[PDB]
């Protein structure tokens, strides 16, 4: 039987609006929640239920992708689930599957079913929307993957002592299988896992592959009174966020000039200034400075140089900083290239810190929340607000390299 | 053949009505009692128990050519339904057909039965009565209706794949590329469908030929026509006149902007009586005024032929007017506009124009079209490249409709060897909004300029401004507020501000303009000297 859900004190069901979406998109959800409903996964949501959660679909056929993040936030508990093997990162190759099918075995308490209503739009409003509710554990909800557990357990914790080598954790809708095999002896490891499921859609990562980057100052062989304005302007912004910056002395190489083309009289002073920020960066961006008990979130941001970098941060507190290669194709979509990054970074988090961050993204709310859909790949969605990006902070993320 | 009604319940913690009944006049008690007659018979009505505590206000109104209860309390205690259907069908986005058909559902909340548990809070006084179906004005009516309309539908869709079928309220349209005979024969099907599920299909609400009218619209079967929305003008306005009034403005609001129903909607302040005179406001005056202009439009287009291309076409008329069509090939399906309102520049305001278009798009065609832009790629692209921020752009191309989208900046990413430098900086009195701006040059000069009732951005920004006026072609500017240095980077084409048009105007004479900040207060070789010269008795 089906455990009891609660939402939190004095919250109620999510009331959200359907996106309009392509025809095919359509066609693709009307099919799927046809067979859903077949098979007794969903049923038809009364005119009585008025909440509503948003639907969309990624790609090839279509998946069902629904936006619970709303009902997440309110619904009461499961936390501690957004636990994490720090090996994970170091491990050589880690596959990521999308689990989420299997989570239809299990019934859902008929008092929650309620608040997983969703809509599917028609073209042209041509007919009402067509809603839906859910049966069974949704993907997508928070609470799924817990209440699957005992189901998942009997599975993982047999074929994992027969694998004490490689690490099978699952976050959310995924399942992470990372290990050090040669590949066939990984891809070996994973067909077997499928098989253990089954009784498809997901992705591959090469941890170790990755390179780290870091802030680093300019080093210069002639440095002019402009190249000292844009060393302290960066220098200033570093302050806010790392403890013992300071900028006196190169301050002071500059106090007597004003023609930009002018080179600086060094002192002992600014360089030992100089230096001292070179090892308080390069010392401080070694550090540990993660709390699970705060909010993981992560800024976008372009280069002055219009690369795609970002932050990994906690309030102030930079935990990682990361750069993108240039992109060649001119006429690319702004939105899908900002939608690729993001999906870039939060795998990139899963692994380092077991979860997705909550993105500050440099678009308008409007555009973004229109569009994002079209090019996403992942069963994740973050949470995400909309900021402006300084031009200083454009110079400042010029700086990470390596 | 009995399907049982849904269950229905009031919001926790609140109970049904059990308002005042007001008497009226022995003529109105008379046609009251026999409409009541009438829907007792029927089976709409039915006699309440002795024990229900319930009742709600029994009103009759001079035929609009009688009787209306004020649910507006039951309405308000009743649970909250789901909104199954918010967005219009738009002809343009109705395929090309042979044969249309219009019919009109009667009655159609008659038909729906009401669940028993909730029946009793649905008590009026005349005799006291209880609804069996769906009550008109009752808050969970319409969506009640809109989702037992789908249901009927559907079956009869996945029956003729074929045909399309568009319902929206109780109008259902029905256009085919069978023959004439064939397409008659399956709108018979529908009309046996309906009336055995006992959803009558008056003569009178079906229409077999052109124009067909169609919520608004009138249906030649070549194009469509808005026709202009005429909204009401009586004397004295009564509550259940504004709310009538409200309910089309609500419609109409979908097929233009502008329209809005606030100050109208605070001149019933609940708990008046749905007769009672309402007491004009100068804000509520206005709205309607500002409406019936809106909807005194008319707009027209033609029908969509889904294996065409769908394009879309862009052009900048005079300052702030952008206009654009959505067609296929030369046909027109429809024409938009789009002049929403600091400091942005073409570039940027046509991105929102395209954003507009494609949401547009995506809810009427369910595709996006292709853009031709007043805009040449070179310069479209170069300028998002370089952008901060990011935006929506599909495939699109370059048109030669006059005038183009230019940008013209000649901000560069060095000094310029030999310009003059200038440092630039503004400062306001706090308390009495007097402030200074100026600038000091590593070629020896420096200028201030006396302020009032200024602030510490227009002060920055009326420097700014200073230094590309008194530097020649190239000029390298340092500043120490990210706020100018942001709004230089967006390099803006249009303001609404005075400062900022003049700076819009001197940076377009000059060549080359670099530009770059330092912090304040730091001691600052030429920012330092401004600073003390423009903060001196501020």
């Amino acid at each position: 039987e089906p455990i009891k859900i609660m939402l939190k004190p004095g919250k109620d069901g999510p009331k959200l609006r359907q996106w309009p979406l392509t025809k095919e998109k359509i066609e693709a959800l009307k099919e799927i929640c046809e067979k859903m409903e077949k098979e007794g996964q969903l049923e038809e949501a009364p005119p009585t239920n008025p909440y509503n959660t948003p639907t969309f679909a990624i790609k090839n056929k279509w998946r069902m992708l629904i936006d619970f993040r709303e009902l997440n936030k309110v619904t009461q508990d499961f936390t501690e689930i957004q636990p994490h093997p720090a090996g994970l990162a170091k491990k050589r190759r880690i596959t990521v599957l999308d689990v989420g099918d299997a989570y239809f075995s299990i019934p859902l308490h008929e008092d929650f079913r309620p608040y997983t209503a969703f809509t599917l739009p028609s073209v042209n409003n041509a007919e009402p929307g067509k809603r839906y509710i859910y049966k069974v554990l949704p993907q997508g909800w928070k609470g799924s993957p817990a209440i699957f557990q005992h189901t998942m357990r009997q599975v993982l914790e047999p074929f994992r002592k027969a694998n004490k080598d490689v690490i099978i954790i699952q976050y959310m809708d995924d399942i992470l299988i990372a290990s050090d095999r040669t590949d066939l002896e990984h891809d070996r490891v994973v067909l077997q896992l499928k098989e253990l499921l089954n009784g498809w859609m997901g992705y591959e990562l090469w941890p170790t592959k990755w390179k780290l980057q870091k802030i680093q100052l300019p080093q210069k062989e002639i440095w002019t009174v402009n190249d000292i304005q844009k060393l302290v302007g960066v220098l200033n912004w570093a302050a806010q966020l790392y403890p013992g910056i300071k900028t006196k002395h190169l301050c002071r190489l500059i106090s007597g000039k004003m023609t930009l083309t002018e080179e600086v009289q060094w002192t002992e002073l600014a360089e030992a200034e100089l230096e001292e920020n070179r090892i308080i960066l390069s010392q401080e961006q070694e550090g540990h400075y993660y709390q699970e008990e705060k909010e993981l979130e992560a800024t976008v941001q372009k280069d002055q140089d219009n690369q795609w970098t970002y932050k990994i941060h906690q309030e102030e507190k930079i935990l990682k900083v990361g750069k993108y290669a240039k992109v060649k194709n001119t006429h690319t979509n702004g939105i899908r290239l900002l939608a690729q990054v993001v999906q870039k970074i939060g795998k990139e988090a899963l692994v380092i810190w077991g979860r997705i961050p909550k993105f500050h993204l440099p678009v308008e709310r409007e555009i973004w929340e229109q569009w994002w859909d079209n090019y996403w790949q992942v069963t994740w969605i973050p949470d995400w607000d909309f900021v402006s990006t300084p031009p200083l902070v454009r110079l400042a993320f010029n700086l990470v390299g390596d | 053949a009995k399907v049982e009604p849904i269950k229905i319940m009031l919001k926790p913690g609140k109970d049904g009505p059990k308002l005042r009944q007001w008497p009226l006049t022995k003529e109105k008690i008379e046609a009251l009692k026999e409409i009541c007659e009438k829907m007792e018979k029927e089976g709409q009505l039915e006699e309440a128990p002795p024990t229900n505590p319930y009742n709600t206000p029994t009103f009759a109104i001079k035929k609009k050519d009688r009787m209306l209860i004020d649910f507006r309390e039951l309405n308000k205690v009743t649970q909250d339904f789901t909104e199954i259907q918010l967005g219009i069908p738009h002809p343009a986005g109705l395929a090309k057909k042979r044969r249309i058909t219009v019919l009109d559902v009667g009655d159609a909340y008659f038909s729906i039965p009401l669940h028993e548990d909730f029946r009793p809070y649905t008590a009026f006084t005349l005799k006291r009565y209880i609804y069996k179906v769906l009550p008109q004005g009752w808050k969970g009516s319409p969506a009640i209706f809109q989702h037992t309309m789908r249901q009927v539908l559907e079956p009869f869709r996945k029956a003729n794949k074929d045909v399309i079928i568009i319902q929206y309220m109780d109008d259902i349209l029905i256009a085919s590329d069978r023959t004439d005979l064939e397409h008659d024969r399956v709108v018979l099907q529908l009309k046996e469908l309906l009336n055995g599920l006992g959803f009558s299909t008056p003569d009178e609400k079906f229409q077999k030929d052109p124009p067909y009218h169609w919520m608004g619209y009138e249906l030649w079967p070549t194009k469509w026509k808005l026709q202009k929305i005429q909204l009401p003008q009586k004397e004295i306005w009564t509550v259940n006149d504004i709310q009538k009034l409200v309910g089309v403005l609500n419609w109409a609001a979908q097929l233009y902007p502008g329209i809005k129903t606030k100050h109208l909607c605070r001149l019933i302040s609940g708990k008046m009586t749905l007769t009672e005179e309402v007491q004009w406001t100068e804000l509520a005056e206005a709205e309607l005024e500002e409406n019936r202009i809106i909807l005194s439009q008319e707009q027209e287009g033609h029908y969509y032929q889904e294996e065409k291309e769908l394009e879309a076409t862009v052009q900048k008329d005079q300052d702030n007017q952008w206009t654009y069509k959505i067609h296929q090939e030369e046909k027109i399906l429809k024409v938009g506009k789009y002049a929403k309102v600091t400091h942005t520049n073409g570039i940027r305001l046509l991105a929102q124009v395209v954003q507009k278009i494609g949401k547009e798009a995506l809810v009427i065609w369910g595709r996006i079209p292709k853009f031709h832009l007043p805009v040449e790629r070179e310069i479209w692209e170069q300028w998002w490249d370089n952008y901060w921020q990011v935006t929506w752009i599909p495939d699109w191309d370059f048109v030669s409709t006059p005038p183009l989208v230019r940008l013209a900046f000649n901000l560069v990413g060095d000094p310029i060897p030999g310009a003059e430098t200038f440092y630039t900086d503004g400062s306001c009195n706090r308390q009495s909004k007097e402030g200074k701006a100026g600038y000091v040059t590593d070629r020896g000069k420096d200028k201030v300029k006396k302020l009032e009732q200024t602030t510490n951005q227009q002060a920055e920004l009326e420097a700014f401004a200073m230094a590309l006026t008194d530097s020649g072609p190239k000029v390298n500017i340092i500043v120490d507020s990210q706020y100018v240095m942001g709004i230089v980077a967006s390099q803006p084409t249009e303001s609404e501000s005075k400062i900022v048009n003049q700076i819009i105007e001197e940076m377009i004479k000059k060549e080359a303009i670099y530009v770059a900040w330092v912090p304040a207060h730091k001691g600052i070789g030429g920012n330092q000297e401004v600073d003390h010269l423009v903060s001196q008795g501020i």
